[PDB]
Parts: C-alpha cells; structure tokens; sequence
C-alpha cells in the first residue's frame, strides 16, 4: 500500500 | 469545480491549538490541518489526507468539515483514522 | 482546495472520485484494496452511485479511467450527523478495483500510530479551488 | 426547534424519525403514503437505517410504534452537495406502514402550487431545543 | 434532542428577502421560513414544513440547513416541494 | 391525506 507507481511532485 | 486533480501540503495542529478555533466542536475523533495559506472545500470531502509514514503514505484524516467560505486562514477538520481503523478492520473481516 | 496546485497524473492511485447517475462528482473516496473505498460519512452515497477511479482531469474523454459500482455503503454506526462525529463511510465494491500503475492502495495506520502536530501532510481532490 | 411547544401525541401523524442501528434519531422524515418516506438528501440514509412511525416520546417504551426497514433510497439527481440544492431523497419502504389513528400520510402540493411570503406555517420534530 | 416531539408555527419569506440574508446561497428549489423567534436546528433535518391549504396539511418544505447555532432571528432553508414534487410523483411511478 | 386523526393544538 501507499508508494504510487507515478511518485508525486510537491 | 476543477477538472484536474489537486493537491496541497498543509501542517495538523493539536486537537487543543484547534479547540482555539472551533471550540467545543472538535472530538476526538477529529484531527485538525491548514490554516497554512491552503483550504480544502466544497466537493472535497471523503478525499484524503496523507502522512508519509517510513516509505509510504498512510490515510491520516478524511476531509470532513470547516470553513464555510474555505479561508484559507482556518483549519480544515478532518476524521480521525486514528480512531476508526478498528472499526475499519474489523468491518473488512465480516465481509 | 483553495491555493493548491494541479497533481501530476496518476501519482496518487487511491483518489476514487464518487460521481452520480448524472456524472457530477460530490465527494472523493481513497482505496484501501482492491473491493473497498473509504469516504466520509456526510456523503451521503447510495448505491445508484459510482466510484471513479484513475481519473486526473475530469474534463477529458480519453482516459483509460473504471466505472466502479456499489454494492453496500457501511456508515459507521458511532457517526453522529448532530456533530459530524466520526465521519467515516466504507464502500464495498460489487466490480473489483483493478490495479495498475495508476489504481492503487493508500496505507491505513495503526490504532497505535502517531503524527504529530507541526508535521506536514498533503490532501488531494476536486473540490472548490476558489469559493 | 429553539423555543417550539411539545406536541399533542399523535397529532402529527407523519412525521417519522430516521434511526441508526443504534437506535440514535439523525433526522426526520414525512409519510407520503404507506410505503413511501420523504426525507432531506443531506441525511445521507442508508438501508442499515430504520423508520420508525407513531412515536411521540423518544425516552417512552410503552408506545405502539413501527420500526419499518428500507428498500431502496432514491437520492434525487438534482440534488447538489456542494450546494444543498434539491435536498430531497425518497425512501422507499421494505414493510409497509399500517395506517391509523397515529399513523398517515401528509399531502403533497401541486407544482402549480402556490403558498405565499407572510403566511403561518409549521414545523415539528426532535431536533436541538438549545444549541 | 429532546424525547418527545416539538412544533412551532413559524413564517414563510419570499425567497428575496430571504437573499437579504443567505445572499447568494439560496437556490430556486429553496423556501425560507422562521426569523420569527423560533428556529428549526440539528437534527430537524429531512422533517417537515407543512401549510395548511384547504383543509388539509401540505407539504410545502423539508428542513435542509441554515444557521450553525440555530438563531430565532435568522430564516431556515428549507427543500422547496413545489420543485421537487413532480419528481417524486414521478419516481412514485416507475416503482 | 393531511388531516390527522388526533387534531394538532397550537
Ligand atoms: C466552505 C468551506 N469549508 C473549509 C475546509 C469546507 C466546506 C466543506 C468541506 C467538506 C464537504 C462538503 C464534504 O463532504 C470542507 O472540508 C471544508
Ligand atoms: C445550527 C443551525 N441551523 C438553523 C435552522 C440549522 C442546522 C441544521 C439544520 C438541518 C440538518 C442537519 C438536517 O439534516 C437546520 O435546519 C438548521
């Protein structure tokens, strides 16, 4: 669970 | 509404600091976030809020409720996972 | 969200996006597995309702998105309406989840877990950017 | 209501009130015939929910009531969260509802219907008598 | 919430005065009543507003929201059933 | 419809 496969960007 | 997807980053503040702001309405099974210059809104809710936890993001609160106006100078309330895992898990096993 | 930017697509795979028969979204939802949705207990969903998912811009045709249907809304049965006390609603999903490189699980914490006030967070959606 | 009167029991006969598994009253509703409650859409009731007919005192047991399960919940698609525009969901009765002396039906308006500013109207209930 | 049923008879509004107050949050399907010293409030909700019309009580609102503290001296909103009638003697049919 | 059996007093 929890660690996209597309990570994200802040 | 907005068509794409939308995100923010916004600090939780103790139930407490929070109490400052709501008062009496904030329960415990409620945990607070913003006021940080970012509002969560109209349409929102049932969305998340997460936490980075050792690697992964992990459901800490589910939009709730707050502003009416959605200023970005109050507090959003959200549910507290926290305190609802239990009953989450345990509805998973009946079913 | 009032001042948050646009997400880069797909790079948060358990936003579901609960819509009517109509095609209007209302709420959001996250995915704990594969047959269950987490939302909020106002909500309000039914079963003549549908769970999005692997959505970004709602506005687009061409996206490789899943129509979910309900099968059964579990309110908690400690929500109070009076309060909007614990506000927590699971979805459990007649059509399963299939997960991808955009459809995927978020991470449930421990009754035990601890986050701390002044630690920094993210919450998504398709809410009011302007109200 | 802040500053209603308590009514005559059975003078009302319906008003219903929406329950939880718990047996915890959230909102109202209103008998529109025997199998069909008219209630808000923001409750957000789901079939776990029980109507209960023919109650005056909530903290009573020694009334005759009917606690009556739903069949299906008809959230109007008008109906619009962001708003709370079109706050109208049907519910439609797995049991029917025995008419009586304290049980029935109110009537419906015409769309035509006219019903004036200034004009003395009523509301009953069992919500918040303080805030 | 009290044990035993409560009423009150209260005054409808035009929906234009009404704006006086909730501006621009009040919706066609929308009908205002109270600021006469009484107040609908948590828990009311999905109850009735009923007139008098001809013998006969009508149901010609359903308690929506309002006010957060249940202020006698600001209007309740109510589901306008002249609006919505048509649907529902509508869904009445297909079931 | 609308005429109740036990006639509301206010
Ligand atoms: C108007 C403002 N306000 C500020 C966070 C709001 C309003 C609604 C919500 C959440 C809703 C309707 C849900 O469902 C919210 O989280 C905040
Ligand atoms: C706090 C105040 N306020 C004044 C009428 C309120 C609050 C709730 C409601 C109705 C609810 C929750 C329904 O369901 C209402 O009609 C008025």
């Amino acid at each position: 669970c929890g660690v996209p496969a597309i990570q994200p960007v802040l | 509404t907005p068509d794409r997807l939308q995100q923010a980053s916004l600090p939780l503040l103790s139930n407490t600091n929070c109490k400052k702001y709501w008062g009496t309405k904030i329960k415990d099974a409620m945990i607070c976030a913003g006021a940080s210059g970012v509002s969560s809104c109209m349409g929102d809710s049932g969305g998340p809020l997460v936490c980075k936890k050792n690697g992964a993001w992990t459901l800490v609160g589910i939009v709730s409720w707050g502003s009416s106006t959605c200023s970005t100078s109050t507090p959003g309330v959200y549910a507290r996972v926290t305190a609802l895992v239990n009953w989450v898990q345990q509805t998973l096993a009946a079913n | 969200i009032v001042n948050g930017e646009e997400a880069v697509p797909g790079s948060w795979p358990w936003q579901v996006s609960l819509q009517d028969k109509t095609g209007f979204h209302f709420c959001g939802g996250s995915l704990i597995n594969e047959n269950w949705v987490v939302t909020a207990a106002h909500c309000g969903v039914t079963t003549s309702d549908v769970v999005v998912a692997g959505e970004f811009d709602q506005g687009s045709s061409s996206e490789k998105i899943q129509k979910l249907k309900i099968a059964k809304v579990f309110k908690n049965s400690k929500y109070n309406s009076l309060t909007i006390n614990n506000d927590i609603t699971l979805l459990k999903l007649s059509t399963a989840a299939s997960f991808s490189q955009t459809v995927s699980a978020v991470c449930l914490p421990s009754a035990s877990d601890d986050f701390a006030a002044g630690t920094t967070c993210v919450t998504t959606g398709w809410g009011l950017t302007r109200y």
